[PDB]
């Protein structure tokens, strides 16, 4: 229930990472019915989205940073489930459902 | 029970490792403690016969971006038994969790939720720690000095989606900062 | 305790006696005169200090009082005032733009206090509801129109209030 | 246990009140308030304002007790500046603080009565409120957000004849309270709705940071006007009513008696009102008169500075609290030597009181929840800021 | 000698055997404090005021005089303080916060900036004589 | 007649397809005895993913202490083919 | 005839009985007072020239202060 | 100027703030006797009216 103490070491922190991954990913069928995503995106694509967010932070070595990231992850998850703000092609922070990149930016504006 | 007695009595009776700084002034007696001793010090002040600090008035954060521990958590406390007020402070950074005092003062519950919402300071053993003031799904802690006054997003009704939606801000007239220094 | 005092409360409960006074006092104001104001034929009282619709004033010669000092703009707690200025063709220091967002304004009167020449004032008018948001973005010409319309009342209030500020 | 979601989006109960109740039949097991619906970022906004520009924000925290929060902010600024306030301003500030207390209690008592089905007292009370709002307007030009109490004193002096009009109000107001009491006090329905409802023990009140009527209902003699007096409160006679049961019925009686004692203070303030200046004379934070600004170079320079840059406050920090109508209203002000506050934390009594709804409403009926909210006297402007 | 009908404090029950309870609590406190090191200021302070209150409770057999001489609220309130002090003693044994660390450093600031007379200020008044007796005992 | 378990061969098949479809799993090393970490090149985050992919396909939640004794295809098939909550 | 559908105007006509005409403005609005003490001695009102389509904004500035008890000067005395 | 709003010489007249009592109301026995006598006499009248109706 309560906010746990900071994880002592990386084994403790990574153990907490897997519980968050399990809890966040287990709630995909609830999210699918809440946002009516049956004809929009497959459950696996949102599972791979969560895994990708976790992998993008695999380089963090401070257990206290990991604890804060998990806590913010639980809060992001809770707001998505409990108080849904349904857009069309996003949930929360994540989008759902011959020239280099300089000319495209150049044609758009002067601020890159 | 004036501020002279509390300052002198506390120095004699308190464990020495609990207090790093003690200030006596007409702006309020003030003990600066370390993070790991905050809970025990407040329990001492509440239970001890000669202090009887029974009321937690409020808990507030202050941002000091120039410090390696930017946040200062201020506890304002009152003793109705002796008609005196005391201030206890401690420092924290963006990743250091600190002890919750809900078990000592039930009123701390919402105030600790506000500190987390406004500043991003987390509280060990807090029974229900979530944002309390901001909109659901809010990103950032607005009372931080680096957080912009108008924030990052605004809301409006979008007829094609038939709902209220959030978009990045676009001001007709930007906030004008007047430098009178 | 006592058969009389037991009988006393038993009858008071059964006969709802304390609810009789409640009915009696509810009926006394029934035949009394009412305090309702017959708006808009009758109006509520106001003071010369009342903070209402803004107005820009002129001297009796027709010259604007405002000299673009921008004190009102700096003090305005809501940042509701926007001013642009330059030297006029005759050398005068005058505004070319004076805007008050009546939807940002909090009707505090700080602008009136800050003005050193009594140019901007909050007038006595409070009946200026509009059907569009746009009409509440007052420009300089609108504010000078308000001052022309309300000058005789504003000057009278300023004379009465001069002994206090 | 089913969950009954109750948000009255109308000022039947506060307008933005939102409650998630867990019920066993008609009995409440858990009441969880959801707040922030009026969170406007006041504390963040204040950091971008000069000390003068931040003053109107305090009118809009507890928008039924406007001048009381004006007073607390001015006292905190005066504390940091070590500014002497003249005696006439102190009496005026206390006089309008007590007028504000009556204005607040009149709304709190009759909106609560209206919520439990007594519709007449609200109309009788709001007429008395209109007479008192007229005094607000005559001194400041505004019915509610006066911004009249300022650091160093008050904005302007009383208009001629105001004191006589206030005295006329005091000569009849006791009868108005008597009428309010006769409609409520002895009535068996009113007692049945309030007696033994929302009982708070003294230990519970201290544990949850209760203050004001919420604390004195539980028998605790605590009033900041006597515990930590300010302005001319130590030269005035008034009694402090305390409860013996800690229930909604006690707190109703206390608010009636506090209105009677507020009338007592106003009468004394009217008779003891001395002549003299109503602004502090240190030419650092007090605006000059219109006549001197237009005649003296030094006064014009001071006027230019005060309305553009404002005054600076030497770097320090303190907590200042007053006895607001709803309880202890506190301001934790941090200054860094500049003309803008570095941090302004607002301590709202309703924040603590509404947090106590869960233990206060335990095992009561659904219809008692509104009664307990009414006895707490919540205004969400101060709760949310 | 008359039994107390109410304390006037909501939730504070009347304790009719108050003197007996205080004597038991004070005797228990004076025995559990010995687990604290002798030189510790907390141990001396607790012993100082517990002994005096115990002496007053033993001498006076009437609870009205116990309240009068001690001057610290009602006996029921005195009991709450005695119970809380026993609870605090046990927690300090568990915490073991005693002893000064090696590189101990404490900064004392005495800011003498005055404040105006009219701003809110707590002025409780003089404490009972025993509070000042405990303080000068601690200093010496 | 009513059954209370999924057929073992049918499970072996469902588990074989789930493990193969998971990317980074070439349908060449996926034998009924193949181990996730030692023989498939899947790390801890990829290994927990496979186990909950078995939860989605079979529509039931695996207690964690069982989710850990599923390090290979036998251990997973041994578990799902004997769990009644599997559908 | 306007009294039958417009009860707001009827209240003014009833209360006009026995009142003193104070002045008339440039739009034709008529100003009346009673000199009594019923709502705390406040007995000032205006009978608008247009019996239909009357509006509070039709009161000119010189009579606005008198009508709202801001000043005791009538519109005629302010114009002089 | 030198004239400020304040009390008159001698101050204003004293004002009451305490609640005023009011002794209005009949007595337990008076209203009981009235009801009992009305009941007895009225039921006798009911009997008489029933006899005439018959
Ligand atoms: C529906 C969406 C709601 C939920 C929102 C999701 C929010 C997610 C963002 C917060 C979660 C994090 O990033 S939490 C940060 C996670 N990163 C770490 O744990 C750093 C240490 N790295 C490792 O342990 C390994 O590299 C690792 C590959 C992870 C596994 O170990 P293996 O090498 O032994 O497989
Ligand atoms: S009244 Fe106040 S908010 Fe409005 S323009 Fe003037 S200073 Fe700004
Ligand atoms: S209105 Fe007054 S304060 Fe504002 S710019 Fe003009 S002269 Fe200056």
């Amino acid at each position: 229930i309560g906010v746990p103490p900071n994880s002592a070491n990386l084994t403790e922190a990574r153990r907490r990472v897997f519980d968050f991954f399990r809890a966040a990913c287990r709630s995909i069928p609830t999210i699918m019915d809440i946002y009516n995503l049956q004809d929009v995106v497959a459950p696996s694509q949102l599972r791979y989205a969560i895994s990708a967010q976790i992998r993008n932070n695999a380089h963090i070595t401070d257990p206290k940073v990991i604890d804060l990231l998990i806590f913010k992850g639980m809060e992001e998850l809770t707001d998505i489930v409990d108080h849904a703000k349904q857009r069309h092609h996003i949930i929360g922070q994540y989008v759902v459902g011959g020239k280099t990149d300089f000319l495209k930016n150049f044609y758009t504006s002067n601020y890159f | 029970m004036d501020n002279q007695f509390i300052f002198k009595y506390s120095w004699e009776t308190l464990p020495k490792k609990w207090v790093k700084k003690m200030e006596r002034s007409e702006h309020g007696n003030r003990f600066d403690t370390n993070t790991d001793y905050l809970f025990q010090l407040l329990c001492f002040l509440k239970l001890h016969t000669y202090t009887r600090v029974q009321v937690l008035i409020d808990i507030c954060g202050v941002d000091y971006p120039s410090r390696k521990r930017r946040f200062e958590v201020v506890y304002n406390l009152l003793s109705t038994r002796y008609n005196s007020r005391i201030r206890v402070q401690t420092s924290a950074d963006e990743v250091t969790r600190i002890s919750s005092v809900v078990s000592l003062f039930p009123s701390a519950g919402w105030w600790e939720r506000e500190v987390w919402d406004m500043f991003g300071v987390s509280f060990i053993n807090h029974p229900d720690l979530r944002r309390i003031l901001t909109d659901y799904g809010f990103e950032g802690h607005p009372l931080r000095k680096d957080f912009p006054l108008s924030g990052y997003v605004q809301v409006r009704y979008d007829d094609p989606e038939k709902r209220v939606v959030s978009e990045p801000i676009e001001m007709t007239q930007e906030f004008r900062y007047f430098d009178f220094a | 305790k006592d058969w009389n005092t037991v009988f006393e409360r038993s009858i008071n409960t059964l006969f709802l006696t304390e609810m009789v006074r409640g009915l009696s006092l509810t009926l006394k104001y029934f035949f009394d005169p009412k305090v309702t104001i017959n708006y808009p034929f009758e109006k509520g009282p106001l003071s010369p200090r009342f903070r209402g619709e803004h107005a820009l004033r002129r001297y009796p010669t027709g010259e604007e009082r405002c000299i673009a000092c921008k004190l009102c703009e700096a003090v305005c707690p809501a940042q509701a005032i926007t001013i642009e200025a330059e030297e006029r063709e005759d050398g005068s220091r005058r505004t070319t733009r004076y805007d008050i967002d009546m939807t940002k304004c909090i009707y505090c009167g700080f602008c009136q206090e800050a003005c050193p020449v009594d140019a901007i004032v909050e007038g006595p008018n409070f009946e200026f509801a509009t059907e569009t948001h746009e009409e509440l973005l007052y420009d300089k010409e609108k504010l000078l129109e308000n001052g022309d319309r309300w000058e005789t009342e504003i000057a009278e209030n300023l004379r009465s209030e001069s002994l206090y500020r | 246990n089913f969950t009954l979601n109750f948000g009255p989006q109308h000022p039947a109960a506060h307008g933005v009140l939102r409650l998630v109740l867990e019920m066993n039949g008609e009995v409440v097991e858990r009441a969880e308030p959801h707040i922030g619906l009026l969170h406007r970022g006041t504390e963040k906004l204040i950091e971008y304002k000069t000390y003068l520009q931040a003053l109107p924000y305090f009118d809009r925290l507890d928008y039924v007790s406007m001048m009381a929060q004006e007073h607390a902010y001015s006292l905190a600024v005066e504390k940091l500046l070590n500014c002497e306030v003249p005696l006439r301003a102190q009496y005026i500030r206390v006089l309008f603080c007590e007028i504000t207390r009556i204005l607040n209690h009149l709304l709190a008592l009759t909106t609560h009565a209206m919520d439990v089905g007594a519709l007449t007292p609200f109309l009788w009370a709001f007429e008395e409120r209109e007479k008192l709002l007229e005094f607000y307007e005559r001194v400041s030009g505004a019915r509610m957000h006066a911004s009249f109490i300022r650091p160093g004193g008050v904005a302007q002096d009383l208009p001629l004849g105001l004191c006589r009009d206030i005295d006329s109000f005091t000569q009849q107001f006791a009868s108005r309270i008597d009428e309010l009491e006769e409609m409520l006090t002895g009535n068996r329905i009113w007692k049945q709705r309030l007696v033994d409802i929302g009982t708070v023990t003294a230990q519970q009140a201290k544990d949850w940071g209760f203050s004001g009527v919420m604390l004195r209902g539980s028998g605790v003699c605590w009033d900041l006007r006597r515990a930590a007096p300010y302005d001319v409160y130590d030269q005035l006679d008034f009694d402090v009513p305390v409860g013996t049961r800690g229930d909604c019925y006690d707190r109703y009686c206390i608010r009636i008696e506090e209105m009677r004692q507020s009338l007592r203070i106003i009468v004394q303030c009217l008779n003891q009102m001395p002549s003299g200046m109503i602004k502090a004379d240190d030419r650092k934070l007090c605006p000059p008169s219109r006549c001197r600004m237009k005649l003296s170079m030094e006064s014009l320079i001071h006027h230019f500075e005060l309305y553009t840059e404002g005054f600076s406050v030497p770097a320090s920090s303190t907590y200042t609290a007053v006895e607001a109508p709803k309880g202890e209203f506190g301001v934790f002000l941090v200054s860094n030597g500049s003309n803008r506050p570095y941090r302004c934390k607002i301590r709202a009594p309703g924040f603590a009181h509404l947090q106590g709804l869960d233990f206060m409403s335990k095992h009561h009926m659904l219809a008692d929840v509104v009664t307990i909210i009414g006895t707490q006297d919540i205004v969400f402007g101060e709760v949310d800021r | 000698a008359k039994v107390k009908q109410t304390t006037g404090i909501v939730g504070l029950d009347v304790v009719p055997n108050a003197r007996a309870v205080l004597i038991d609590l004070y005797s228990k406190t004076l025995k559990e404090i010995q687990a604290v090191p002798e030189d510790e200021g907390y141990r001396k302070a607790v012993e100082s005021f517990t002994r005096q209150r115990l002496n007053v409770c033993k001498e006076e057999e009437d609870w009205e005089m116990i309240e009068k001489r001690l001057g610290c609220g009602q006996v029921e309130e005195l009991i709450e303080e005695a119970r809380d002090e026993l609870t605090l003693i046990g927690k300090m044994i568990e915490w073991d916060p005693w002893g000064v660390p090696d590189d101990y450093e404490c900064e004392v600031i005495e800011n003498d900036a005055p404040i105006p007379k009219h701003v809110p200020q707590h002025r409780p008044g003089p404490l009972p004589e025993q509070f000042y007796k405990t303080l000068e005992g601690l200093i010496a | 007649v009513r059954g209370s378990f999924l057929d073992k061969s049918e499970v072996t098949d469902r588990v074989l397809s789930v493990v193969k479809n998971f990317q980074k799993v070439d349908p060449s090393k996926v034998t009924p005895k193949a181990n996730f970490q030692n023989d498939l090149g899947l790390d801890s985050l990829d290994s927990v993913e496979v186990v909950m992919a078995l939860e989605e396909e079979f529509g039931f939640e695996i207690p964690d202490n069982e989710a850990d004794k599923i390090q290979s295809i036998d251990l997973a098939v041994d578990f799902i083919a004997s769990h009644p909550q599997a559908k | 005839m306007r009294c039958l559908p417009d009860g707001n105007l009827l209240q003014t006509k009833i209360h006009n009985i026995g009142a003193t005409l104070v002045g008339v403005d440039k739009f034709g609005n008529k100003y009346y007072q009673k000199l009594g003490d019923t709502q705390y001695g406040r007995h000032r009102w205006v009978e608008y020239a247009s019996k239909d389509r009357y509006n509070a904004s039709q009161v000119p500035a010189e009579w606005h202060g008198w009508l709202h008890f801001i000043t005791d000067h009538t519109g005629d005395e302010l114009l002089s | 100027p030198l004239l400020q709003d304040g009390p008159p010489p001698g101050g204003f007249a004293p004002v009451r703030y305490a609640r005023r009592i009011s002794n209005t109301g009949p007595s337990a026995m008076a209203m009981f006797l009235a009801v009992s006598g009305a009941f007895a006499w009225g039921m006798y009248q009911v009997g008489q009216g029933n006899k005439i109706r018959r």
